[PDB]
């Protein structure tokens, strides 16, 4: 479950932290919200390596763009590059991305489908828990909502996916792209990443047999030690 | 598709069969008798799934015995061959017996019948079911003389079986060869 | 999807629904299916959003390429856009599953070109595409008039796209309208509350 | 299947300033045990070890491509590759084959150069890397290792206790995985030495 | 069209000298969707045994209904409730009666025999019966099986006597294994129905599990 | 891996105990020898449910014949009953690889039966994924004039080597020694204990 | 499991006074909005209503079967109706028998009733005969586009459960292609089954 | 195929095209798709002509069976016809691919029941079926009035089936109309020359 | 999937291969050498399509010779094994060499390498490719003593090959066995 909505002064992206190796939770604290530029973040659903590499590649492209050109990467620019890259792979790179950022055109949230389709929407939810998240976003998102309301809404959407979707779980990470000065629309676009913005307590391991009963006796055939050099 | 060979002579039929039974790539046994003696006069070499050849052999032998007991007379080699063909044709229409057979018999005159799984009944002087028919036929063709002596017939059957052993990729570990003649069915060793 | 481009006397009215469908899920219910190729060239997009968006991107690229070597940037731009979309749909016929109604205004006036998913480009005064357009075919036939102005064509296009929206699951949401005249393109959004009718016309 | 063609069981584990990385020693061709001397864990450098769980083919291909890369990087930079930098190198190597993935899953167990902190990096076949602070699991025994280690792992395991769970928590997993096992080998990388203990697992 | 849903959820049985503890997650989920969060998959069958079922929930219900009817027939036609051994054999025979249209359900028959001993039987969908001392079924069976193997080392040394744990040690092993499976299995969670069959009979506890 | 061989001292039937679905060892204590009659056992290889259900049903049929008729049911008879019952389900995708071993009036008998309907009499059989390895041990180390201990060890070692070289074989070798005096359940020996860890070649 | 004429999402949720079910009154032929004002719920007993999401032909078959069985038991029991538990048990058995006969009813069936003991009974049988009793059940995109809106208020006040179901069905109308028309609400309470006026639950269209 | 049964105040108007399509070939261009089950029960048939004709035959058989044991032959006959068609479509769901609009008049007045190919029987005042009906959905929505009389409904049904005919290749030929009131059923054939419009409404 | 077996000893490696080459069900030849002597020190037993084993053998032998000529030194058994594995891994990524090999070598120390078609390189004391690995391993396991004499090793290889002949359904007509030791590669007859 990843999501991203636009509030009055910026964008709130959010993602669960579960990565699944099929039916098994491979990662319980996986990072799906990825910095693209100081003004653009991308949450990602789909194949974990696909999202990681597409986000790293477009982040590198826009970092080069900002270093050479000196220009703040645009959310539509990031989305166009992601959409073109995902389209040239014909959906093979399974990265359903949400690009949330701020540029001179304000705060923008785009979705980029794995096949290279893209769309600017006020709020987006993608991933296996996208429907549970998008219910929350549909019933909670409104124009010019404030930063905290959108934070709570996006966190509740990620949490809806966590609770309802088995492919989604663990914590809610958020990122809030805003401007350092809400009054000034030319003020620096900052991002605040809330790692573990929600850590659902009912999803914590309630029990643990601390004196682990173990009857497997380890027999060492051979022990060889070497200096760590 | 196991190797069964048949060689009808003037007054005998040498009926050989792959004596080795395998479970996939494992040779389970090396003396497996695939020539079901349906009667004291008829040996039916069978080539196919061991468990379908066994069931067909049991059914055919039981029906031959039932004919002999119910009717005091025994089935002729032609009559038994046509009964087997009737069984195989009924099956292939309903549930094919995946068993290709050589019915050797001696009802006073030697008989050898090619009997495919479908129900193809054909009296033959010699024949084979399995892939060995691709290897033995020419041998027989090149070396079968009319009026073979039983020893010349044994040499010819040994020739065909050695052709299988030497040239057939899936070469049987050995063959069980039975002589069907006026003395009944006797397991003869080709040496 | 429902697309309906009407070449009127005084301009082009490109209407569409806003529903992107992923099965029975609407990943984008405010989809802008009429892409602005140029200020007065728009591409109503039907089919794979990736494919049709690539077609819009590539036709913008090809129209800029058309303008590399010329100064009459406003000449044959709708016709070239249609030709390019046709060439891309034919060239990527295996890959692209996309039909584009490229409508708008250029030096040649108001023009609508329907490039079907097959890659068949045809100049039309009334072009319709998408699964929703089917439901409104008879409606269009009985309510389209060649003499409709851009206002009349806009009202008719809103009504037709609303009918397709109501009857088509793949079509829904707002009616995205683009009115392209010589002076430029005006975008309008007819949200379900502002649409002439709703689900209640079904059996009544 | 080709992922289970060579049964594998790799298990890295975090202790107190010490990592373990254990592997089953079996080289099996599907259900056939070819060898009990298969090396799946490779010293990348003094404080980085790579357990490659999966196709013995791809185990050696990726171990030797990573050795190529790390040797070149250490020759150019004249310093050992960092566990994080080697993790990124492994991710790059595995995603370079994104469309023809290696059928190997890496488990990088290292000590961070300065703080000697345990560094576990488990990834899928294409470099999607997790960085568990407790344990990394890979191979055909993946789910088994996940369960046993999730219950068994405790913070601040000293090299003796860390070896004890690596061995026990690997024995339990391999002895439930038919195609992996036939002995284990645990590399305990502590701040000053590496203890390679060959552990008795079931040989069936 | 597959007539099953392969729902998931994990069950873990541990027999003891005088008890059988089967803990099963109550999640009824399939295809990343949770149909129910509390669908008890362990059923008190009679005063001697209980049946934990994992797998397709329709098959679980059909098999449990059939086994309840079979046990009721047995109790009527024998005037004593079916023993855990007899119920285990009936479970094997019932699972095999659908051998070619199987109940895609894994069964644990955990009960107390006439000797007061805890008898646990593990099954596959087609009715293989293993008279075992601990077993795991369901989506997290692979996760939990090494956990029980460590707890008992029976797999490691299968000819050594089963190191039976206290009823509460078995309950804690099942709880810890279910918690681990829940942490790693997406189809296991929302609760642990921890049922214990002793001489006292059937005693059910519910423990919260992660619902993510 | 199951195996059964007749030698001058009787029938030695050694089976592993591993039930493995896919690559996961579901059990290592499953009983793959089923006693059918006082002097006859059946081994299990293939579908565990199929093997155990059908050996149990063969035991029921043998008991029915025993109570119905004074004529003892031979090992050949039990094998034929089982192979006819299995052929009744020909095409139903049963998976039984069994050895019906035992002593009857005619002495020792092993019949390899399978769901395919095969029924092969023999003095030496091995069924299951590790059957080839157990065969490698048996055909090489087998002697007709073995001792009871030597024959039990031969079966045990054949199963142990099959378990080592076969992923689908493992657990504990259950060794039974059938004689004219009945089925003797020699013992269950963990193949883990049988492995020689002094040796390094395997 | 073929669904040509589909009833859309159902969202049932227990509240203090009963079970509030909600569903559009639209049957969709493929993606087409085919029929309107078709209640996805059928009152089979004074305190038992049955809805279904999916093949509405299969829902009609099931409702005919349920009504025949209820009539049989009414004849047996002097007009006394089967309890919601009994009706759902029969639906579970029938749908599992149909999935085992390989002719499954391609409809997730909700049974919402008040048992004679006054206990709210909300259960659901999937097309495969897998059944479960919950305090709230979503079928179709009423399950997926659900989040915590129902779980957080289930068994709460009628207004809270109505609000949560309205949130879920706003999500359904926004994001379900087959969602058409007003969402009829039905309260199955110990005082009977009340069909509340259908509501047009509008997605927030300021998003554009 | 286009089928359009309108339950009016004073009767039922069942319109259909007459085109049987075998691929792009019309084996029967004067197909009577509205089968007379009884003098005032008619079955507009969509789908496999064999399947729908069997449904009409079987519903005639079932309505005669309904009348074996009763004398109120005119009671619930449309409703029973719809129930029977539903039962046959469900029972032969694997075999039959047929949707029937059974409309007409019985003791209960004028009734139209659409039994979809799925076997979903629904009482409708305006039922439409067939590939051609799709093209007229919006048209029906914007031109159907619940207050239409049998004359007004007949004109509307002819216009709608003509639109479907024009736009649908599978729909064509004449409009077969059946007007069933209490007094009986009157059949009309609107040949293409008598139809309100023709192909020329397409883009104009 | 032809039978190749290997048995490394203290100072030698006995490398046997199915000497019979067949065209489908026909045994074309009975003395076909599947153990390609890549070098005077290395014999690569090959199991697979005769025409892919021949091409791989030619490539590997030519590259070993090229290494020896270009660089005055010869490849080690480990180095040659890893070069073969590199070839097989490149192929399996591009166009797999459907050839499972046993690389026996003596570069001053006996070496035996299991080398699957994929590129699975594993030093082994003994091994096999084909289905014979299911039949010979246990034999070796049950009878391989550390420090085998060359004659004990020959007896053990004869034991394994007779196990193939007796228990493998597709039993090779015979084996070509080569001793790789300090004296190079010599075709030895196991009798
Ligand atoms: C809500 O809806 C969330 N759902 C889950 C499944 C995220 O946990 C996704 C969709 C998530 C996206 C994501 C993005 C960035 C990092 C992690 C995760 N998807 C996954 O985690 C995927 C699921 C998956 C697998 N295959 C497909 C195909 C299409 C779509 C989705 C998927 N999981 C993975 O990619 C696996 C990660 C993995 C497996 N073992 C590991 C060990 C250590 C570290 C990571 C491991 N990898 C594979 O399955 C292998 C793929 C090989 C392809 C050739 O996120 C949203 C938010
Ligand atoms: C020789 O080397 C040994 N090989 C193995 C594989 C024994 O483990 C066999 C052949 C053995 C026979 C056997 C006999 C009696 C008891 C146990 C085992 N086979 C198995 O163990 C099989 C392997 C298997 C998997 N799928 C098929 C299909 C056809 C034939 C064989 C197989 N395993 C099983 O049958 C499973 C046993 C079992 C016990 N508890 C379980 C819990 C959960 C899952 C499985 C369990 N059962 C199933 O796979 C049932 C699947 C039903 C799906 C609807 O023995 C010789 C000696």
């Amino acid at each position: 479950t990843i999501a991203a909505a636009i509030f009055d002064g910026g964008v709130v992206l959010g993602a669960d932290t579960r990565a699944t190796a099929g039916p098994i939770v491979a990662v319980k604290d996986e990072m799906k919200l990825h910095y693209i530029s100081d003004n653009i973040w991308v949450c990602g659903a789909g194949i974990a390596a696909d999202n990681d590499n597409i986000n790293a590649v477009i982040s590198a492209k826009l970092r080069l763009f900002q270093m050479n050109t000196g220009l703040q990467p645009r959310v539509d620019q990031c989305t166009n590059i992601l959409a073109s890259r995902l389209f040239q792979y014909m959906g093979y790179i399974q990265a359903a991305l949400i690009v949330g950022g701020i540029d001179f055109q304000g705060p923008q949230v785009y979705q980029v489908a794995p096949h290279g389709s893209f769309s600017k929407q006020p709020f987006i939810a993608q991933g296996s828990g996208s429907l549970a998240a998008i219910s929350v976003l549909e019933n909670r998102w409104h124009n010019k909502m404030n930063e905290h309301d959108c934070m709570e809404m996006v966190a509740d959407a990620i949490y809806a996916g966590i609770t309802n979707d088995l492919g989604s779980g663990s914590h809610v990470n958020l990122c809030v792209i805003k401007r350092e000065n809400p009054e000034d629309k030319q003020s620096k676009v900052i991002y605040t990443f809330y790692k573990d913005y929600r850590v659902p307590h009912e999803n914590d391991r309630n029990f643990r047999l601390e004196p682990q009963i173990n009857n497997i006796d380890v027999e060492v055939i051979k022990t060889t030690e070497r200096p760590l050099t | 598709m196991l190797s069964i060979v048949g060689l009808q002579g003037p007054d005998w039929v040498l009926i050989a069969a792959d004596s080795s039974v395998s479970s996939s790539i494992i040779c389970m046994s090396e003396n497996y008798d695939r020539i079901a003696q349906l009667d004291d006069r008829h040996a039916l070499a069978m080539s196919g799934e061991t468990g379908d050849c066994l069931q067909l052999s049991e059914y055919l032998q039981g029906n031959v015995a039932l004919y002999k007991f119910r009717n005091g007379v025994e089935l002729s080699s032609d009559a038994l061959a046509h009964f087997i063909r009737h069984t195989m044709a009924k099956a292939v229409r309903k549930s094919p017996y995946e068993v290709n057979m050589l019915l050797s018999g001696y009802d006073g005159k030697p008989h050898l019948y090619f009997m495919d799984y479908l129900g193809t009944l054909q009296s033959i002087p010699y024949g084979a079911q399995g892939y060995c028919q691709y290897f033995v036929m020419s041998v027989f063709d090149k070396h079968y003389k009319e009026g073979l002596t039983l020893e010349d017939g044994k040499e010819l059957m040994k020739l065909a079986l050695n052709q299988i052993k030497q040239r057939f990729t899936v070469a049987p570990h050995g063959f069980i060869v039975k002589l069907v003649d006026k003395n009944g069915i006797t397991k003869i060793d080709l040496e | 999807t429902t697309l309906l481009a009407i070449q009127c006397t005084d301009g082009v009215v490109m209407a569409s629904d806003s529903r992107t469908s992923s099965g029975s899920f609407i990943p984008n219910r405010a989809t802008n299916k009429i892409t602005e190729i140029q200020p007065k060239i728009f591409a109503a997009r039907c089919g794979n959003a990736a494919d049709t968006q690539f077609l819009a991107r590539a036709v913008k690229n090809y129209l800029n390429a058309l303008n590399i070597t010329r100064e009459n940037t406003d000449d044959s731009t709708i016709l070239v856009a249609s030709n390019v979309i046709r060439s891309l749909i034919v060239r990527y016929r295996q890959y692209l599953s996309a039909g584009v109604i490229v409508g708008g205004w250029d030096s040649a006036g108001p023009q609508v070109y329907s490039i079907e998913v097959s890659g068949m480009a045809i100049k039309k005064k009334i072009a319709s595409n998408g699964s929703g357009s089917t439901y409104i075919q008879a409606y269009i036939d009985q309510n389209y008039r060649e003499d409709m102005t851009m206002e009349e064509a806009t009202k008719f296009a809103i009504a037709a796209v609303t009918g397709a929206i109501i009857r088509d699951g793949s079509s829904g949401g707002v009616v995205n309208i683009v009115q392209i005249n010589a002076d430029g393109a005006k975008r309008m959004t007819v949200r379900p509350a502002q649409q002439p009718f709703n689900y209640d016309i079904v059996k009544g | 299947d080709i992922s289970t063609y060579n049964g594998s069981c790799v298990l890295a584990m975090a202790g107190d300033h010490c990592v373990a990385i254990a592997s089953d020693r079996r080289l099996g061709v599907n259900m056939l045990t070819v060898s009990k001397d298969f090396k799946r864990i490779f010293q990348i450098n003094d404080r980085i070890y790579l357990g490659l769980a999966g196709l013995a083919t791809d185990v050696l291909t990726v171990r030797e491509q990573l050795r190529f890369d790390v040797n070149l990087l250490e020759l150019r930079e004249e310093r050992p590759i960092d566990p994080k930098k080697f993790m990124n190198l492994v991710k790059s190597t595995l995603y370079e084959k994104r469309f023809s993935p290696f059928f190997v899953t890496p488990v990088i167990a290292g000590l961070l150069p300065e703080t000697n902190e345990p560094y576990l990096a488990a990834s899928d076949s294409i470099g999607a890397f997790a960085f568990p602070k407790d344990f990394a699991v890979a191979g055909t025994c993946e789910e088994s290792l996940y369960g046993i280690c999730e219950s068994a792992w405790r913070p601040n395991m000293n090299p003796d206790e860390l070896f004890e769970c690596t061995a026990k928590c690997l024995i339990a997993a391999v002895e439930r995985d038919s195609i992996s096992g036939w002995g284990g080998i645990v590399y305990i990388i502590t701040q000053d030495k590496v203890i390679i203990k060959e552990i008795k697992t079931r040989m069936d | 069209w597959s007539p099953y849903e392969m729902h998931g959820g994990t069950a873990i049985g541990i027999c003891g000298d005088d008890y059988v503890v089967i803990g099963a997650d109550t999640r009824l989920s399939v295809d990343y969707s949770i149909d129910s969060r509390h669908k008890a998959r362990i059923f008190k069958m009679n005063s001697n045994c209980m049946i934990s079922a994992t797998g397709f929930d329709g098959d679980i219900d059909a098999f449990i209904t059939r086994m309840r009817s079979i046990l009721l027939n047995y109790e009527n036609q024998h005037f004593h409730e079916m023993s855990v051994e007899s119920v285990a054999r009936c479970v094997s025979n019932t699972l095999y009666s659908k051998r070619f249209f199987p109940y895609y359900i894994n069964i644990l028959v955990g009960g107390i025999n006439s000797e007061g001993k805890g008898k646990l039987y593990g099954y596959d969908p087609v009715g293989t019966i293993e008279d075992l001392h601990y077993d795991s079924n369901g989506s997290g069976s692979s996760l939990a099986a090494p956990l029980l193997d460590s707890a008992f080392g029976t797999i490691h040394h299968n000819t050594r006597p089963f190191p039976a744990v206290s009823l509460q040690d078995a309950k804690n092993i099942v709880r810890d294994a279910i918690c681990s499976v829940t942490e790693r299995d997406i189809y296991t969670g929302d609760a642990l129905q921890l049922c214990v069959f002793t001489k006292d009979g059937f005693a059910q506890e519910e423990f919260p599990l992660p619902r993510h | 891996t199951t195996l059964s061989f007749i030698y001058n001292g009787g029938i030695v039937v050694a089976v592993d105990s591993r039930a493995t679905g896919g690559q996961f060892i579901f059990s290592q204590t499953v009983m793959k020898i089923l006693p059918l009659a006082p002097n006859m056992i059946g081994t299990m290889a293939g579908g565990a449910a199929d093997c155990q259900y059908w050996l149990r049903n063969l035991s029921r049929l043998i008991q029915l014949h025993k109570f119905r008729y004074q004529q003892p049911l031979t090992v050949a008879a039990a094998s034929k009953i089982l192979v006819n019952e299995l052929y009744r389900y020909k095409g139903y995708n049963l998976s039984i690889g069994s050895m019906i071993c035992g002593y009857d009036n005619t002495g020792p008998h092993i019949f390899y039966i399978d769901n395919h309907g095969s029924r092969i009499a023999g003095k030496r059989f091995s069924v299951g994924s590790g059957s080839t390895h157990a065969y490698g041990v048996l055909d090489t180390c087998y002697r007709e004039d073995m001792t009871k201990e030597e024959a039990c060890e031969l079966g045990r070692r054949a199963i142990y080597h099959a378990t080592y070289r076969d992923s689908g074989s493992g657990g504990r070798v259950s060794v039974v020694h059938i004689t004219q005096n009945g089925v003797e359940w020699i013992d269950k020996t963990d193949v883990f204990d049988m492995h020689d860890f002094s040796k390094t070649t395997f | 499991m073929q669904v040509i004429t589909a009833s859309g999402a159902i969202v049932a949720a227990k509240y203090d006074g009963g079970i509030l079910l909600a569903s559009d009154l639209s049957i969709t032929y493929g993606s087409m909005f085919r029929h309107n004002n078709v209640s996805h719920f059928v009152e089979v007993a004074p305190n038992i209503i049955i809805g279904a999401s999916g093949e509405f032909a299969d829902f009609q078959t099931l409702i005919e079967v349920i009504k025949s069985v209820i009539l049989q038991q009414q004849c047996k029991h002097n007009g006394e109706y089967l309890t919601a538990s009994e009706v759902h048990n029969y639906i579970k058995r029938y749908m599992y028998q149909c999935r085992s006969n390989m002719k499954p009813l391609s409809c997730k069936v909700i049974v919402a009733g008040i048992n004679p003991d006054g206990s709210k009974f909300l259960a659901c049988t999937d097309p495969y005969g897998a059944s479960w009793e919950s305090d709230h059940i979503g079928t179709g995109f009423g399950k997926y586009l659900q989040g915590l809106q129902i779980a957080d208020v289930v068994n709460g006040s009628f207004d809270d459960v109505k609000k949560g179901i309205t949130e879920v069905f706003r999500a359904v109308n926004a994001r379900n292609t087959t969602a058409n028309g007003k969402i009829e609400f039905i309260t199955v309470t110990p005082q009977g089954i009340n069909h509340l006026a259908p509501e047009q639950i509008d997605p927030n269209w300021e998003v554009v």
